RNA sequence: CCUUCCCGCUGGGGAGGAGGCACUCUGGGGGGACCGCCGGCGAUAAGCCGGAGGAAGGAGCGGGCGACGGUAGGUCAGUAUGCCCCGAAACCCCCGGGCUACACGCGCGCUACAAUGGGCGGGACAAUGGGAUCCGACCCCGAAAGGGGAAGGGAAUCCCCUAAACCCGCCCCCAGUUCGGAUCGCGGGCUGCAACUCGCCCGCGUGAAGCUGGAAUCCCUAGUACCCGCGUGUCAUCAUCGCGCGG
């Protein structure tokens, strides 16, 4: 028994039934490297199937997740590092994400900055050219 | 006995082979033991410029050469064949150098 | 799977010929079934030397050319 | 492979990749017989240096021919199944170790089934996948007309190893089979002259095309 | 029996399995973490990656005799995907095969020349050569071709 | 003490070995040919071994450094260096005969070597062409 | 030959010293291949073909040297040079910006659209070239990028330099995926006087199109093409480029 097609992981975004690494890249600011961070301090397998996972498993790497440094994750493998606000060293997950990143960038626009003038116009700002090889 | 290395470089095959022939023909009017002219790898210096100023046209390449032909020479170092390898012509177009192996 | 085909023993090279070059002409001499000697000029794709075997599906077609 | 004993096989006989023979091999084709090189050489590998010559792919062994021809990537400039299939990099252009292996597999597969020599089987599906008549536009006078032609015997092995081949590789595009299993069942296919087969068919219809040609 | 007379892989995860066995053979904190280098993509996907690296390590340097770390660098690198760019050769990290070849020198099986690197020590060939021998008979059952040497 | 050295060249790999009385040995950088681990790489080196046969090898022991570009190189190399070895070393023209209608190259080098590069896109080929 | 270390089945393996140039290699001088021999075709000639033998077989293979002359071809933006002009500005130097802008069209290419594979871990095998404020082994620190010290090396002595494609095992099993890596966020570094405009590198994260491509078109005849990576030139730092190297 103990089986389950669909699981839920910080929150309800529900995953399959592959292996527990890759399930867990089906979050945003998780990938593949994180993940097997993860279940290395959580003592979880990561070859191991998400059906099988027991509800407190899930609660494991919630709090994991919820913060990373504090279990043994390193803070050089993290989301945002020296925060903007906090010198804390954090991970973030899929919502406080995109408004994180919606934060820095709208700062940089506040302050009308070259990087925020050309988000807001939707254009290249690496140093790209934008000449030849970027239309849309 | 002590040795000594002699390192000579040229361009020419010709002037190379005159300074160790005065070498060979100078221990043998002596009797010191030579070590034969040591033929060392050959310096090819390459140079691949393209043979166009205006940059127009087909590119056509130039691979110009320059070419060090090195041999070294081990004599037993003796006060007179010192002095009379120093007394060696040694014409322009070569570089030499007498180390001494102690 | 090998249908009625008749073998024809290549005894001589002639011209060649094709609008590109890679039909050569040739005299061939059949080996069995009715003929069994009788010689013909066909037109073979391919290379060819003296020698070769050639089979046909048929024998009364004889291309000819100079 | 994961026996060990198939990854160190030790060669002992002569036998072709020290597992077949041909001794026991023969083509009924009399066309082909001379043009089919199956002589007791272990490795079928050579270097290249036949092609340099006119027929030293006459002298060149059989299924190295084919491993040759295996190293494929595709079809590029025409289209099998329809489809360009353009591998670039992932090809196995220049990698005969990887069409040795492919070829070998294939082999293993097909007398696990088939309970024949897979050499014996080859030959029978070349010349049943090798044409007699193709066709042909010559010029006579100065007007063109699409005459029928007898093949080669050389060129209908290139044509029978090149069609193999490619049935091989479109039918492992892009999808679950491996290119040997493809290559397993194009030769016995073949060899049985069913029309499941890509170079069977493409015989029969360059041959009807020419027994409509005359 | 020795190493050059047996496989590598095999004899890589066998003496692996019996570093286990020794206590100055720990991993350290940052291993379930870190990639092997900068050309690689992902983590190691096992557990005990680093007793199969240092017993790597170890067979290179009965092999090759003093070597040291930037020697290992080159051979333990690779290729790196560089993106939309074409493909490089990349070394790996030092830390990995540095704090290995420490912790084998504490074991006993490797020593330090003062220059020219590291150098394997008597009791370390014997380890090596008892797994090899060992190794060797269980593939004598099968090839006795092999029972040859 | 009875040993002949024999070599070999293929392609920017140099083979040197040498051949003696022994049992059966061969070996290729330390290594048995054995456990050569690309097959085809093995089977270049074996050849000659095989085609020679048991009666005689089991006498010989071998051993060749091989120290050049690629693993068939290296094998072609090692192949040819052995050839000389056994031929050399039982004064057997039914043998050199043999090896010289198996494969001439195994006792003949092969004397191809790579064409140099030229200027449009030189790092692909001396033919290789940029396109139009 | 000497000394030493391991397996152990007591058979075998490696290491360092003299030993000597054997082998390889290096580089000077010679030789060797000439359709020379056999046969055939062409005319019996010129010569072509097949074969033998040979390392090499048909100008051996590959390059360099580009005739007279034309192309008002390109270059006075490399130098040289006529004329015209500027001539205290159209001369010289400095700061900052720009040449790096982007609704778009085109050329050449890189990466891919996966299993003729992707990842992880293990195992292998090169050559060409280059090195003075330059290569930098070796040690230590660091997760990485990188940092500190530093042997030797003005070059067959040292270093760059244990390549990748390949192989073995394990996960993935035909799907916008463990394919793909555009883009973007955060942080950490190197070069430099200066890194915003506008550099390169690393780590975590994000996860774009793309599931083989019409008409039409390009390159290539043997160690060639395709595939794989490396070196060097440019270079304070920057290589999807050029010239080259081998697999
Ligand atoms: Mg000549
Ligand atoms: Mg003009
Ligand atoms: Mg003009
Ligand atoms: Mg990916
Ligand atoms: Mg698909
Ligand atoms: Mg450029």
């Amino acid at each position: 028994d103990e089986f389950r097609h669909i699981v839920r992981i910080a929150g309800v975004d529900l995953n399959g039934n592959k292996q527990l690494r890759w399930a867990l890249t089906g979050i945003r600011g998780i990938g593949i490297n994180f993940a097997t961070m993860v279940l290395r301090v959580a003592g979880i397998d990561p070859y191991m199937k998400t059906g099988y996972l027991t509800n407190e498993q899930i609660k494991k790497i919630e709090e994991i997740l919820e913060d990373p440094v504090a279990h043994g994750i390193p803070a050089w493998a993290v989301n945002r590092p020296k925060d903007y606000e906090t010198g804390k060293d954090m991970h973030l997950i899929t919502a406080k994400l995109v408004m994180a990143w919606r934060e820095d960038v709208n700062r940089l626009r506040r302050v009308r900055a070259y990087r925020g003038i050309r988000h807001e116009l939707g254009l290249p700002l690496r140093g790209q050219r934008t000449r030849s090889n970027f239309r849309h | 006995m002590q040795k000594a290395r002699i390192k000579l470089a040229s361009t020419d095959i010709k002037a190379l082979n005159e300074v160790t022939d005065q070498i060979r023909q100078i221990a043998e009017r002596t009797g010191v033991r030579m070590s034969g002219p040591i033929p060392l790898p050959t310096k090819r210096i390459r140079i691949t410029t393209r043979k166009s100023p205006d940059g127009e046209g087909t590119a056509t390449f130039d691979k110009f050469e320059l070419r060090v032909h090195k041999r070294l020479v081990d004599i037993e170092a003796d006060e007179r064949a010192m002095r009379q390898i120093m007394r060696i012509r040694v014409p322009e177009d070569v570089t030499i150098e007498i180390e001494l192996i102690s | 799977m090998s249908d009625e085909g008749y073998p024809a023993e290549v005894i001589e090279i002639v011209a060649r010929t094709g609008v590109t070059g890679g039909v050569t002409q040739v005299k061939v001499r059949i080996l069995e079934g009715r003929d069994k000697g009788r010689v013909i000029r066909r037109n073979v794709k391919g290379p060819v030397r003296v020698g070769d075997i050639v089979i046909l599906r048929e024998t009364e077609r004889e291309a000819r050319e100079i | 492979a994961k026996a060990l004993t198939e990854r160190f096989y030790q060669p002992k006989e002569l036998k072709v990749m020290g597992r077949w023979s041909v001794e026991d091999v023969t083509v009924n084709d009399p066309s082909l017989r001379p043009y089919i090189n199956l002589e007791a050489r272990l490795l079928p590998h050579s270097h290249g240096r036949h092609a340099k010559k006119a027929f030293g792919k006459a002298n060149v062994h059989i299924v190295e021919r084919l491993i040759n021809k295996v190293m494929r990537s595709g079809a590029s400039s025409h289209k099998a199944g329809g489809h360009f299939m353009r591998r670039e990099h992932r090809s196995l252009m220049s990698k005969k170790m990887k069409a040795y292996e492919v070829v070998k597999e294939a082999f293993m597969i097909i007398e696990r089934r088939t309970k024949q020599n897979p050499i014996q089987v080859l030959v029978r599906a070349i010349e049943n996948s090798a044409p007699r008549e193709d066709t042909t536009t010559i010029a006579f006078g100065g007007i063109r007309y699409h005459m029928a032609v007898d093949v080669s015997p050389l060129r209908r092995l290139d044509i029978a190893l090149k069609n193999i081949a490619l049935g091989a590789s479109a039918k492992c595009y892009r999808n679950k089979t491996s290119y040997a299993q493809a290559l397993a069942e194009e030769i016995i296919a073949a060899a049985n002259a069913d029309p499941k087969s890509f170079a069977y068919s493409r015989k029969e219809e360059i041959e009807r095309i020419a027994q409509s040609s005359r | 029996a020795t190493v050059y007379d047996v496989p590598g892989d095999l004899l890589v995860e066998r003496t692996a399995k019996a570093l286990k066995e020794v206590e100055a053979i720990k991993p350290p904190e940052w291993a379930p973490f870190v990639k092997t280098g900068r050309h690689k993509e992902r983590i190691p996907e096992q557990e005990d990656w680093w007793y199969y690296r240092v017993a790597s390590i170890f067979r290179k340097i009965y092999i090759d005799g003093p070597v040291g770390i930037e020697r290992l660098r080159t051979w333990y690198g690779g290729r790196k995907n560089r993106g939309h760019a074409p493909e490089h050769f990349y070394k790996a990290g030092g830390s990995i095969i540095r704090k290995a070849l420490q912790q084998l020198e504490a074991a006993g099986f490797v020593q330090k020349v003062p220059g020219e690197g590291r150098i394997v020590t008597p009791q370390g060939q014997s380890f090596l050569d008892r797994i090899a021998t060992e190794l060797k008979k269980e593939l004598e059952e099968q090839l006795p071709e092999l029972k040859k040497y | 003490m009875k040993v002949i050295q024999t070599a070999g060249k293929r392609k920017t790999a140099i083979a040197r070995a040498t051949i003696r009385e022994g049992k059966g040995r061969v070996r290729i950088n330390h290594r048995p040919v054995e456990i050569i681990e690309p097959e085809i790489a093995r089977f270049t080196i074996m050849e000659p071994l095989v085609l020679a046969g048991e009666e005689i090898v089991k006498g010989v022991d071998i051993d060749v450094k091989v120290e050049g570009g690629g693993f068939m190189g290296q094998a072609e190399a090692a192949r040819v260096a052995i050839a000389r070895a056994l031929v050399e070393w039982t004064n057997d023209m039914n043998l050199k005969e043999k090896f010289m209608k198996y494969d001439r190259t195994m006792l003949v080098g092969d004397s191809r070597r790579t064409e140099p590069h030229k200027p449009n896109r030189s790092t692909k080929g001396p033919r290789a062409k940029r396109q139009k």
